[PDB]
RNA sequence: AGGGCUACACACGUGCUACAAUGGCGCAUACAAAGAGAAGCGACCUCGCGAGAGCAAGCGGACCUCAUAAAGUGCGUCGUAGUCCGGAUUGGAGUCUGCAACUCGACUCCAUGAAGUCGGAAUCGCUAGUAAUCGUGGAUCAGAAUGCCACGGUGAAUACGU
């Protein structure tokens, strides 16, 4: 299903590392907690929106293989169904059907 | 009463010289402040009807006159000789002491409402300030029961047209809405 | 209730539309495809019409909306006769 | 005299007292009751002159519902008034602040719709 | 003058004037023609940032990582 | 891009919190396991009613830290009164995470403060570290758990009979 939504966060995440990144951590500092009184620059928001694309709130996982979009394991880059699959096959090593 | 005060000594000379009349009691002079306020009829039990009473009594420590239902016909309904809406028309040169703050900073009150207009007084110099909000007496409490909205306030006049009501209600002082 | 950013709010874009209208005075309303926003006095007097997720309603703007998010003072969902009850819409 | 001069309860011991006063609750009432030098571990009943007369001053301060209620009441009659869906919202008297409805407006409205009508 | 109605009517001797003489009028534009907003004034303080956290005396001119404080 | 996913009148399945005096209220006081943590978890410091704030060690994990188990105990306390329970709601102020908390967040806080006084008919789970109850920790997670998963305290009634 929908090869493009999976295509759509794709690029968010080359954005998120190459325009945003130098540009991201200004905020807390010269924005937000740590600038009042020191200018407040009253004109972030419209720098940052372009920057919408790529913020990391704007940008959530999928599995790296079939990506399917709920249920991710940081642990791996695939999600519940299909992390199973790859773990009764032996392909993670170390990874027994557990028993206490 | 020191606004007649003031119109006595102050405007009456203003007033005559700048529109040229040649008497005294041709001159605007300002008369009989009368009210209402508009009851939703009296209720089954005569309740709004008290509620008339005390809203009464917060701009006139008297009782109402209290009018009477006439003829009743459509929509309010019945009885057609039962008690209605507040009216006074106050006492004199009292009245006019209770001009000092009756229609002039009575402003802290006022949301706006549909009357104090230097065009919408009728083309006989008389009108009505429906006021809503009550001018506050400085005494203890402020739980009245309270009848949230009342009084139209029906200023008259020697006045029979727009020249002598646009002389009083605007730069006679205090100033109409803006 | 909820609170607000801890740093500016005002949100730009639709100040992006107001930048070049404010001193302009009285037109046609601004169209708003940004109702995030607060609203404060550099927008008062002037009618900013309010996305509902479909089409804007006119908003104008005076001493309340010195308060509060502009979206909060205007409609989104028609939330309808009480109980799912009516005959009629508005459209 | 012994009780707030504004308003009306009685009894219990100081420091539950000042809700049953009215519109101090617990944190203001220990607080002030502190402040002024007045005790939670004694009767109403008991005080002696000089912390009670104190006590009818040193609650002046705060909350009496005649203007106060009326006017925390007067800020929400104009949200009513103002247009807004904020407080559209409460002039239709469903939850408003918080929630949302799957069936959950008891609380703010009391019953579900009621009876044989 | 019917001598039996009307308990009070004048007694503060009606004081108003400014704010500052008994109760408010104020400016030239007492005529008060609105409602009351219940929203404005300090929270907007004559300016727009609605609450930036406590304050520093520090103030640096850029960004920051919060969880390594380096 | 903005709405919507989240509406609300109403009915139904599940979990929550309580209706109290074995108790609730205050202080003092005791002993857990298992975990997670580099772009993260983050002490001590100094401020802050509180959330938090800021400064910064440290950690690379049986080392530092998240992280102080809590109920239980000990003394005071309330005295059955919808209260001193419960605290949903609701106003205002506040913290915070983040392009952005208004539709539609989480959290502090102050004030106020409802229903609930053991619940028809019907109906479910349960034999032992189980049931009941107290709290802990994490995965999803920018943020956002009442639920899920696992962890440990205190720790029972009883099954005569088919």
């Amino acid at each position: 299903a929908k090869q493009s939504m999976k295509a759509r966060e794709v690029k968010r995440v080359a954005l998120a590392d190459k325009y945003f990144a130098k540009r991201a951590e200004l905020k807390a500092i010269i924005s937000d907690v740590n600038a009042s009184d020191e200018d407040r620059w009253n004109a972030v928001l419209k720098l940052q929106t372009l920057p919408r694309d790529s913020s990391p709130s704007r940008q959530r996982n999928r599995c790296r293989q079939t990506g399917r979009p709920h249920g991710f394991l940081r642990k791996f880059g695939l999600s519940r169904i299909k992390v199973r699959e790859a773990a009764m096959r032996g392909e993670i090593p170390g990874l027994k059907k557990a028993s206490w | 009463a020191k606004l007649h005060d003031y119109y006595k000594d102050e405007v009456v000379k203003k007033l005559m010289t700048e529109f040229n009349y040649n008497s005294v009691m041709q001159v605007p002079r300002v008369e009989k402040i009368t009210l209402n306020m508009g009851v939703g009829e009296a209720i089954a039990d005569k309740k709004l009807l008290d509620n008339a009473a005390a809203d009464l009594a917060a701009i006139s420590g008297q009782k109402p006159l209290i009018t009477k239902a006439r003829k009743s016909v459509a929509g309010f309904k019945i009885r057609q000789g039962y008690p209605i809406g507040c009216k006074v028309t106050l006492r004199g040169e009292r009245m006019w002491e209770f001009f000092e703050r009756l229609i002039t900073i009575a402003v802290p009150r006022i949301r706006d409402f549909r009357g104090l207009s230097a065009k919408s007084f009728d083309g006989r110099g008389n009108y009505s300030m429906g006021v809503r909000e009550q001018i506050i007496f400085p005494e203890i409490d402020y739980d009245k029961v309270d009848r949230v909205r009342g009084l139209d306030i029906t200023i008259t006049t020697t006045a029979k047209s727009d020249e002598e009501g646009r002389a009083l209600l605007a730069a006679f002082d205090f100033p109409f809405r803006k | 209730p909820r609170s607000l950013k801890k740093g500016p709010f005002i949100d730009l874009h639709l100040l992006k539309k107001v930048e070049k209208a404010v001193e302009s005075g009285d037109k046609k309303p601004l169209r708003t495809w940004s109702r995030r926003s607060t609203i404060f006095p550099n927008m008062i007097g002037l009618t900013i019409a309010v996305h509902n997720g479909r089409q804007h309603v006119p908003v104008f703007v005076t001493d309340e909306m010195v308060g509060h998010k502009l979206g909060e003072f205007a409609p989104t969902r028609t939330y309808r006769g009480h109980a799912a009850d009516k005959k009629a819409k508005k459209k | 005299a012994r009780i707030a001069g504004i308003n009306i309860p009685d009894h219990k011991h100081a420091v539950i007292a000042l809700t049953s006063i009215y519109g101090v609750g617990k944190t203001r009432s220990k607080a002030i009751l502190a402040a002024a030098g007045i005790a939670e571990d004694v009767k109403i009943s008991e005080l002696s002159e000089g912390q009670i007369d104190t006590l009818r001053d040193e609650v002046a301060k705060f909350v009496v519902e005649g203007d106060l209620r009326r006017e925390i009441s007067m800020s929400i009659k104009r949200l009513m008034d103002l247009g807004c869906y904020r407080g559209l919202r409460h002039r239709r008297g469903l939850p408003v602040r918080g929630q949302r409805t799957k069936t959950n407006a008891r609380t703010r409205k009391g019953p579900r719709k009621p009876i044989k009508k | 003058m019917k001598k039996d109605i009307h308990p009070k009517y004048e007694e503060i001797t009606a004081s108003c004037s400014c704010g500052n003489v008994m109760k408010i009028r104020s400016t030239v534009g007492h005529d008060l023609n609105l409602d009351v907003c219940s929203k404005c004034h300090p929270f907007f303080t004559g300016k727009q940032r609605d609450v930036a956290t406590g304050g520093r005396v520090d103030r640096f001119n850029k960004r920051f990582n919060i969880p390594g404080s380096k």
